[PDB]
Order: structure tokens, then C-alpha cells, then sequence
């Protein structure tokens, strides 16, 4: 989507793992702010905004 | 809401479409430059000429917009750029006639051929059919018949385009409240507003002729030391007392000395400084050329090269099927995307010549961060500037030993240094007088201090009083002898080879001092040197956002353009020379003593 | 040129946080009313961009995803795989089944 109309999707009730995107290489940015990127695979949250 | 509002809301809306319409049309313009092809000139055409049309649709909104009411250094220097009318204040039919003219003196120049009368069967245009013949005959006469050929085919063409030209460019000049189309030329110079920092278009004359009287004995004894030489070379034509005549200078118009270096130099015993037999040996490809150039410019502290730059640069003939302009020239095309167009071949000259133009790649990315109308230099004079220190300093023995294309055992004596200096002033000082006295022609043309039935007769007085070049024959008013140079007859300003032959020395000197140089100043090298390229990139990150005096005050710490650099950088040369010329007379007479 | 990319240029206040504009009414910057049209002083606040391959890293197109966590007083559903030891009998360990 274009920025001005971004895309939202509600991420709920699944198995979010995390360490298949930090371990990648195609991506350059990867800055995680408030949590780090170690324990995202062991935290658990409600629901997740993409 | 406010005037000063919506004029910053309208330079973001002008900024940011014509970043992408400027990028359109410069790779249009590439496309058209890397590939010689009917279409691609089409669609160079459509695209300028839909840039133009943009242009006039933004100045004829940006003049709703009163200056006074903008307090904004930076905002009002954008909406003073946009409000200029240009041609647009000319009636349509003189704007066509402007354009017409314009256009057909392009087509003379580009396609103008002149062969000698009784042998028409096949004729040489100027480049290179001329150039070669100007840069590499020792016959007189020869060089006479193309000279006086040439200058009698093109000015015939052109003197009354000229005529028709300087009316009708004074006349947009004085809709456009400029004094005549000099004044225009000069107020690119003009700074207004800054406290301290103002400079006028009025200075700007009196400064040159101010750096003038101090170029003056050097390029007297230079003229001496031609004069004495070109008396060896040819033995009867030159007089003791006279000028030089004007055919014999090593090029077509007396642009450049540098051809005369052969016949002209101090010690021909002694060897050159010449490094392509090594490249040769070595194997260098252009891509090796260019990546040397990127270590010298990282090695100074400069960012280094895109990885679209050496995606997208055509850095060698394609060749036999494509075709291609083989000038070099760098493509700032905006949105970060920079490009060299070079037919690089493995010399000397194409090596300071891909310095030069990364030099000026380095100068379009350090004000990529500036807004897009304030993209260019602070005047002409520092764009050609900043590439010529780097032509100089790639061009030292230092840093041909560092980079390993000369022997370490290479014995740098006096001899060397003064026929290197003596080459640096054919090509760099010689140009400065001949620079003075065609704009000052053209500003008293343009003024009206000259009459149009007396233009030739003062001119070959100014070019005996100035230049110290005589005619070989005279020539009277049906000639147009200036118009036969690409960047009068196609409406360019040529002031700025004087002020970046200023600047060139005024920068070097302040990045030795700043590399701390202990030595003479054309022995000094500004590579493995971080404080003179943080000192150079503070004034290349402006652009136009700031003044070019306080540009100036930034890297020389001086308010004004300077000649004495220049002295410093060739005073060896200036001793040497003063020593020669002790037998022999400096200076010249204006009378027509050699030949008329 | 790919145009099919568009960014808001200009609005009259700040977004708020997680706010979302698709409003294509013309941004008014002068006192004069715009009345729908694009003449002076009123442009459009949508404007497109221009991706091309040769550009420059800092105008090169950027696929951004981000992720936002939040933790609200419902139970939280959106676990991380967490990891399982092989099973191993007939010794004294400690065991964790499902906490
Ligand atoms: C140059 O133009 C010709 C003519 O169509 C074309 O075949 C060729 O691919 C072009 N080359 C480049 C490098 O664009
Ligand atoms: C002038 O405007 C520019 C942006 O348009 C801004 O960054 C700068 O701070 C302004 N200067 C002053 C003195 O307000
Ligand atoms: C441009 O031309 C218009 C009409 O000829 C005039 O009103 C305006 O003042 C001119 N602008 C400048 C900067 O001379
Ligand atoms: C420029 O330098 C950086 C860091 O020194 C390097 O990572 C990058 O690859 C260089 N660019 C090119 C085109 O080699
Ligand atoms: C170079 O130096 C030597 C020794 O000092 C001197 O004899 C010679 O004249 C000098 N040559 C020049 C051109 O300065
Ligand atoms: C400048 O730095 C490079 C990089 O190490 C080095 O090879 C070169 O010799 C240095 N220049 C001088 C004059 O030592």
C-alpha cells in the first residue's frame, strides 16, 4: 500500500515466530523499539498490528 | 496563512515535481547523449520542452508572491530565482526571432565546413579536422589560410545574427531591470541582504580589473618568453618589439597556450613526467582509472561513488554501432542518481580528466541534501573550481609516486618543476587575459560604449593593449571574429574561467595550509589529509543555500576573490623567468610593427 | 516510472498516533476559498511518487512492515513457539509440561 493508505492487519490467536524474520538476511532494517529482538520468541501478546 | 507560508508550502510543490521532471529530462538528455538516434531526440525535445513550460507555469505562479513581505534567507534566494522572467518578458515574436537566432547560430557552428578555394571536392570541420591542424603545423601560411578561412566564412555568416543578437538581449535586459544583458550576466555574483557579505554587480568589473593589474607582469614576461621562443621557431614573422600573430598561439582562437609547450620548452634535454607508458605496461583499465580516482577522493575524506554511478556511467566508446558524444561530462540527474559520460582513454589527460569530473560528481553529492532550486553552485566559478584542484593535485609527481604509476627513483629536480610550472601557465595563466578582454568587449557591447560600425577596430586595440596578440591583416566590420568561439555564439558567460582560475589557487592554498603543506604550493598534495576535506566539504555541503563571499570566508577566510595564490603558485616560474628575460624586452607595443 | 505510490505532501495539523488519511479534499494554504480546484494557493495534498531501478539508495523504494505489541487486560493469544526439550524417561529432572 502507499503510505498515505497504509495496510493494517490484526495478527490474533496463531503462533508468531519471530526468529525466521531476525535471522534473515533480506531485510536492512530490523529496529525493534520498547521490546528487544531476543525475547519476542519467548514473550506472548494479545494482538499484533502489521 | 501567512505570505511567507504559502510561498514555502508553493517551493515544496515546486521542488518536489520538478526533481522528477528535471530527472526526466536529463536522462532524456542522456539517452539522447549515449545514444545519437532521431527518437531519442524527440524525446529529449518533448521533455525540455515540457521542463520550460513548467518553468514559465512555476515563475508565473511564484510572482504572486511579493519578496518584501519574506524574511527567510533561504526561502526569499529560492523565490528570487523563480520570479525571473527570463525571455518571457519579451513580446512572442522577438522571443521567436531570440530563439531563431539562437538555433541557426548552433546549426553554423556545429555544421560549419571550410575547405580552401580550388580544392572543394572535400572539406574538414572544426573538431578535429581544424584542431589538429591549429595544435600541430609549424607552416605559417597554412595556419593563416585557416584562420582568415575560417574567420571569414563565420563571421560573414554571423555578423548580422550578432547585431540582431546584442539588440535584441538588451532589450530583454532592460524589460528584465538590468542596465544591459552584461549586467545580467554579472548579477549571478550579486548578494543582497546578507550584512557584511553584500556584493555588487558594479564590484564585480572593478574587482577584475583589480586582480588584472597584478596578472599583468607575469603574463608580460610570460608574452616575452612566447615571443622570444616563436621568434626561434619561426624567424622573420615575429618582431622584438611587436605582438604575436594571432595564427601561431597552438589553438584556433588563442583559448589555450597549451599546444606552444613543444616549441616553447625550458629544457627539452631533460625527461617528462609522463606517466601512460607506465599504465600501458601496467595494464590499466579506465575502470582502474576511476577507481584510483575514488581512493585519492576517499583518501581525502569524501564520500565514495554510488553503486548506481558505476551501474549506470559509460565509461568507454562503445563503439563502431553506437553512437556517442565523446566529450566527457558529468550528469548530476537528480534524485541521487550521478553519471560520468567519459570516452576514457588510457593518458595522461583522461586521468586528470576523470578527476576533474568526479570532482565535479563529488560537488553535485555534497548539496543533494539541499532543496532542488538551491542545487548548484554558489557561483559559476566554484562548480569548475572545485574539479580543477583536483586536476591539480592528481597532476603531482607525489601523487604519481604514491599510487605507484612513477618510478620511486625519480629525481625531482628544479628543471622538472619549472617546465611543469611553465606548462601550468600556458594552459592556466595565458587564458586570463584573453578571458578579460572578450567580456570586457562584450560588456561595452552591451552597454553601448562602442558603436556597432566600430566594434572590430577597438577590439584589436583591446587585444593589442591586453592580450598582446596583432592581427595578421586587417579586418573590418564585415567580419565577426568573436562569434567564431562555442560559448559566445551560443549565449554562455565567460567570466567564469577567470574567477575559478582565481578560485582554483585561492582553494589550493587553503587546503595545503590546511594539510600542512611545508613546502611550494605546486608540490603539494591534499590526499591522506581529513581536516582539508572536512574543511572542503563544509563549503561544498552549502550550495546555493549561502553567499559565494562568505563561501569564500569559510574555506580562504577572505571576503573576496584574490590573485596572489596565484603569484605564490607560480612565483619559481616568475623568478625563472624574470632571470631569462633580462636580454630581451617585456612587455609589448600595440603599434604594427611585426606584421599587418 | 512507477506512480501507483502516493504520500500525503500536505495536511493542515499533525496525525495523531496510528492515524490513517485518505481524505483527497484540496489543502487550502491561502484565505481564498479553493473550491475544489487546483488553481493558486490550493493544492492537491496527495502527490505521487516516481520509483525508477536507477536511483539512488536514499529514493529507492522501501517495503516497510511494523509490528506493533500491545499488552491489554485480555488474555494474550499471540505466543512465540516456545521451545521443546526431548523427552528423556526413567531419571529424576525437572519437568515443565505446559507450565
Ligand atoms: C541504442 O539505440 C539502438 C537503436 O534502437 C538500440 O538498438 C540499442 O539497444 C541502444 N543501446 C543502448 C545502450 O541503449
Ligand atoms: C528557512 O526555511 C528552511 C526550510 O524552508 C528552514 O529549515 C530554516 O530554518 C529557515 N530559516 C530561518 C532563519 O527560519
Ligand atoms: C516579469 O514580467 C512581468 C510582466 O512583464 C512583471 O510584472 C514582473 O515584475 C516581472 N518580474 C521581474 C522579476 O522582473
Ligand atoms: C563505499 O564505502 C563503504 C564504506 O567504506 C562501503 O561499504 C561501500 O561498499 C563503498 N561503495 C562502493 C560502491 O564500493
Ligand atoms: C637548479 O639548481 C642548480 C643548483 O642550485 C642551479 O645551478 C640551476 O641554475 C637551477 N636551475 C633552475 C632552472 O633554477
Ligand atoms: C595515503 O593513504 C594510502 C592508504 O593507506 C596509502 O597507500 C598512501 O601511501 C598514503 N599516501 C602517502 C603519501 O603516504
Amino acid at each position: 500500500a502507499s503510505v498515505y493508505a497504509w495496510n493494517r492487519k490484526r495478527i490474533s490467536n496463531c503462533v508468531a515466530d519471530y526468529s525466521v524474520l531476525y535471522n534473515s538476511a533480506s531485510f536492512s532494517t530490523f529496529k525493534c523499539y520498547g521490546v528487544s529482538p531476543t525475547k519476542l520468541n519467548d514473550l506472548c501478546f494479545t494482538n499484533v498490528y502489521a | 496563512s501567512t505570505i511567507e507560508e504559502q510561498a514555502k508550502t508553493f517551493l515544496d510543490k515546486f521542488n518536489h515535481e520538478a526533481e522528477d521532471l528535471f530527472y526526466q529530462s536529463s536522462l532524456a538528455s542522456w539517452n539522447y547523449n549515449t545514444n545519437i538516434t532521431e527518437e531519442n531526440v524527440q524525446n529529449m525535445n518533448n521533455a525540455g520542452d515540457k521542463w520550460s513550460a513548467f518553468l514559465k507555469e512555476q515563475s508565473t505562479l511564484a510572482q504572486m508572491y511579493p519578496l518584501q513581505e519574506i524574511q527567510n534567507l533561504t526561502v526569499k534566494l529560492q523565490l528570487q530565482a523563480l520570479q525571473q522572467n527570463g525571455s518571457s518578458v519579451l513580446s512572442e515574436d522577438k522571443s521567436k526571432r531570440l530563439n531563431t537566432i539562437l538555433n541557426t547560430m548552433s546549426t553554423i557552428y556545429s555544421t560549419g565546413k571550410v575547405c580552401n578555394p580550388d580544392n572543394p571536392q572535400e572539406c574538414l570541420l572544426l573538431e578535429p579536422g581544424l584542431n589538429e591542424i591549429m595544435a600541430n603545423s609549424l607552416d605559417y601560411n597554412e595556419r593563416l589560410w585557416a584562420w582568415e578561412s575560417w574567420r571569414s566564412e563565420v563571421g560573414k555568416q554571423l555578423r548580422p545574427l550578432y547585431e540582431e543578437y546584442v539588440v535584441l538581449k538588451n532589450e530583454m535586459a532592460r524589460a528584465n531591470h538590468y542596465e544591459d544583458y552584461g549586467d545580467y550576466w554579472r548579477g549571478d555574483y550579486e548578494v543582497n541582504g546578507v550584512d557584511g557579505y553584500d556584493y555588487s554587480r558594479g564590484q564585480l568589473i572593478e574587482d577584475v580589473e583589480h586582480t588584472f593589474e597584478e596578472i599583468k607582469p607575469l603574463y608580460e614576461h610570460l608574452h616575452a618568453y612566447v615571443r622570444a621562443k616563436l621568434m626561434n621557431a619561426y624567424p622573420s614573422y615575429i618582431s622584438p618589439i611587436g605582438c604575436l600573430p594571432a595564427h601561431l598561439l597552438g589553438d584556433m582562437w588563442g583559448r589555450f597556450w597549451t599546444n606552444l609547450y613543444s616549441l616553447t620548452v625550458p629544457f627539452g634535454q631533460k625527461p617528462n613526467i609522463d606517466v601512460t607508458d607506465a599504465m600501458v605496461d601496467q595494464a590499466w583499465d579506465a575502470q582502474r582509472i576511476f577507481k584510483e580516482a575514488e581512493k585519492f577522493f576517499v583518501s581525502v575524506g569524501l564520500p565514495n561513488m554510488t553503486q548506481g554511478f558505476w551501474e549506470n556511467s559509460m565509461l568507454t566508446d562503445p563503439g563502431n554501432v553506437q553512437k556517442a558524444v565523446c566529450h566527457p561530462t558529468a550528469w548530476d540527474l537528480g534524485k541521487g542518481d550521478f553519471r560520468i559520460l567519459m570516452c576514457t582513454k588510457v593518458t595522461m589527460d583522461d586521468f586528470l580528466t576523470a578527476h576533474h569530473e568526479m570532482g565535479h560528481i563529488q560537488y553535485d553529492m555534497a548539496y543533494a541534501a539541499q532543496p532542488f532550486l538551491l542545487r548548484n553552485g554558489a557561483n559559476e566559478g566554484f562548480h569548475e573550481a572545485v574539479g580543477e584542484i583536483m586536476s591539480l593535485s592528481a597532476a603531482t609527481p607525489k601523487h604519481l609516486k604514491s599510487i605507484g604509476l612513477l618510478s620511486p627513483d625519480f629525481q625531482e629536480d628544479n628543471e622538472t618543476e619549472i617546465n611543469f610550472l611553465l606548462k601550468q601557465a600556458l594552459t592556466i595563466v595565458g587564458t586570463l587575459p584573453f578571458t578579460y578582454m572578450l567580456e570586457k568587449w562584450r560588456w561595452m557591447v552591451f552597454k553601448g560604449e562602442i558603436p556597432k560600425d566600430q566594434w572590430m577596430k577597438k577590439w584589436w586595440e583591446m587585444k593589442r593593449e591586453i592580450v598582446g596578440v596583432v592581427e595578421p591583416v586587417p579586418h573590418d566590420e564585415t567580419y565577426c571574429d568573436p562569434a567564431s568561439l562555442f560559448h559566445v555564439s551560443n549565449d554562455y558567460s565567460f567570466i567564469r574561467y577567470y574567477t575559478r582560475t582565481l578560485y582554483q589557487f585561492q582553494f589550493q592554498e587553503a587546503l595545503c595550509q590546511a594539510a600542512k603543506h611545508e613546502g611550494p604550493l605546486h608540490k603539494c598534495d591534499i590526499s591522506n589529509s581529513t581536516e582539508a576535506g572536512q574543511k572542503l566539504f563544509n563549503m561544498l555541503r552549502l550550495g546555493k543555500s549561502e553567499p559565494w563571499t562568505l563561501a569564500l570566508e569559510n574555506v580562504v577566510g577572505a571576503k573576496n576573490m584574490n590573485v596572489r595564490p596565484l603569484l605564490n603558485y607560480f612565483e619559481p616560474l616568475f623568478t625563472w623567468l624574470k632571470d631569462q628575460n633580462k636580454n630581451s624586452f617585456v612587455g609589448w607595443s600595440t603599434d604594427w610593427s611585426p606584421y599587418a | 516510472g512507477n506512480y501507483n505510490y502516493l504520500y500525503r505532501l500536505f495536511r493542515k495539523s499533525n496525525l495523531k498516533p496510528f492515524e490513517r488519511d485518505i481524505s483527497t479534499e484540496i489543502y487550502q494554504a491561502g484565505s481564498t476559498p479553493c473550491n475544489g480546484v487546483e488553481g493558486f494557493n490550493c493544492y492537491f495534498p496527495l502527490q505521487s511518487y516516481g520509483f525508477q531501478p536507477t536511483y539512488g539508495v536514499g529514493y529507492q523504494p522501501y517495503r516497510v512492515v511494523v509490528l506493533s505489541f500491545e499488552l491489554l487486560h485480555a488474555p494474550a493469544t499471540v505466543c512465540g513457539p516456545k521451545k521443546s526439550t526431548n523427552l528423556v524417561k526413567n531419571k529424576c529432572v525437572n519437568f515443565n509440561f505446559n507450565g
